């Protein structure tokens, strides 16, 4: 839609500081650094490569649009999250303890804040005694 | 100067509206109340609406409201980039 | 072969956690409120400073408007 | 009503205006803040705001003066009547109601102007409508809760 397109063109310009029509790793880095983060050169090159389709090391507007249009729902970008919970599920059972969720969430990967995890467990709203229905947590995110 | 030595008790009315001048002074007096009354209500409500972190009263600040729009936009884009990286990188660990 | 299988599963846990985290942060970023925006320190502080100055100004404008209305009504 | 959180809050707010860290707020300092906030107020409007706060009459606001204003009551008794009689002025009909159309006008076209979105918020938060009327007598109570 006309709104979405104008949306994406504005978002693109926020990264392409030089207005040369392309996004470089250092441009992405500048944005991420100004946002209070410090990502490694490898992390920037990973992000660019996941979007860059022509393999020239830079993201143009069509490549940008393509990513922003990629489905994150239904069929199955839903397994990877559903089984994402596989590793931490000791019991086969499709539940994981709230204590556990907090641990893996707060101490692994992107780490996350407690307030964010507080939001997670509150929004889940499912827990009989001490177990969390992560497959209803999957359905929640992929609505 | 000199002494009055009482009056005379002399009854007569030589010489000699004000209703026009005071009626205009009364009309102008009320006319000043219209802007003041509106301003009081407006400023009072804006103090009330300011206590709400949401509400449309913060959208009246253009540069900042746009600064928030730009802020959220960049983050939404980055987080999706990080998602697809975390997506691909994952079952690269699930491919024997 | 037992070690090759273990190290393979060992590299799975971080990718595991990260996938859930990156997926949730995308979901949380759709909500204008929520605590996921408070992880950005300088900007969250910039909002607090923004709302602070305004609330002060608006109260200053209130008492000025209040006094001006009291004066306008004195007959 | 002074708490340790509240105190640290007000001290931060003061510093946001006193850019120079001189312990005082000038008209040009207030003007700079208001100007950076997308507004352009007249020299008279700025000094008016300062004078309503300045108690010692030196043309500047120090932190105690700032605290005093921020502690001034905005509720009950003598601030509630005054908002009420402010509404009386536009109350042509004696009855304590005013048409939503009129309210919108007075709000949007007089004084501080206000936005349509703000007035939209007003009437929605109001939740009153007998045909087309707004009970301004409970809107006063709403603000002064
Ligand atoms: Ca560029
Ligand atoms: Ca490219
Ligand atoms: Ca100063
Ligand atoms: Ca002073
Ligand atoms: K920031
Ligand atoms: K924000
Ligand atoms: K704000
Ligand atoms: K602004």
């Amino acid at each position: 839609t006309e709104e979405q397109i104008a949306e994406f063109k504005e978002a693109f310009s926020l990264f392409d500081k030089d207005g040369d029509g392309t996004i470089t790793t250092k441009e992405l880095g500048t944005v991420m650094r100004s946002l209070g983060q410090n990502p490694t050169e490898a992390e920037l090159q990973d992000m660019i490569n996941e979007v860059d389709a022509d393999g020239n090391g830079t993201i143009d507007f069509p490549e940008f649009l393509t990513m922003m249009a990629r489905k994150m729902k239904d069929t199955d970008s839903e397994e990877e999250i559903r089984e994402a919970f596989r590793v931490f599920d000791k019991d086969g059972n499709g539940y994981i303890s709230a204590a556990e969720l907090r641990h893996v969430m707060t101490n692994l990967g992107e780490k996350l804040t407690d307030e964010e995890v507080d939001e997670m467990i509150r929004e889940a709203d499912i827990d009989g005694d001490g177990q969390v229905n992560y497959e209803e947590f999957v359905q929640m995110m992929t609505a | 100067h000199h002494h009055h030595h009482h009056g005379s008790d002399y009854d007569d009315i030589p010489t000699t509206s004000a209703l026009k001048v005071q009626q205009k002074q009364r009309q102008k007096h009320f006319n000043r109340q219209i802007p003041a009354a509106a301003s009081l209500i407006q400023t009072a409500w804006r103090c009330y609406a300011a206590e709400n972190p949401d509400s449309s009263t913060w959208k009246i600040y253009i540069e900042f409201s746009q600064l928030r729009e730009h802020h959220r936009a960049t983050i939404k884009v980055i987080r999706r980039m990080q998602y697809f990286v975390a997506k691909k990188k994952f079952q690269q660990a699930r491919k024997p």
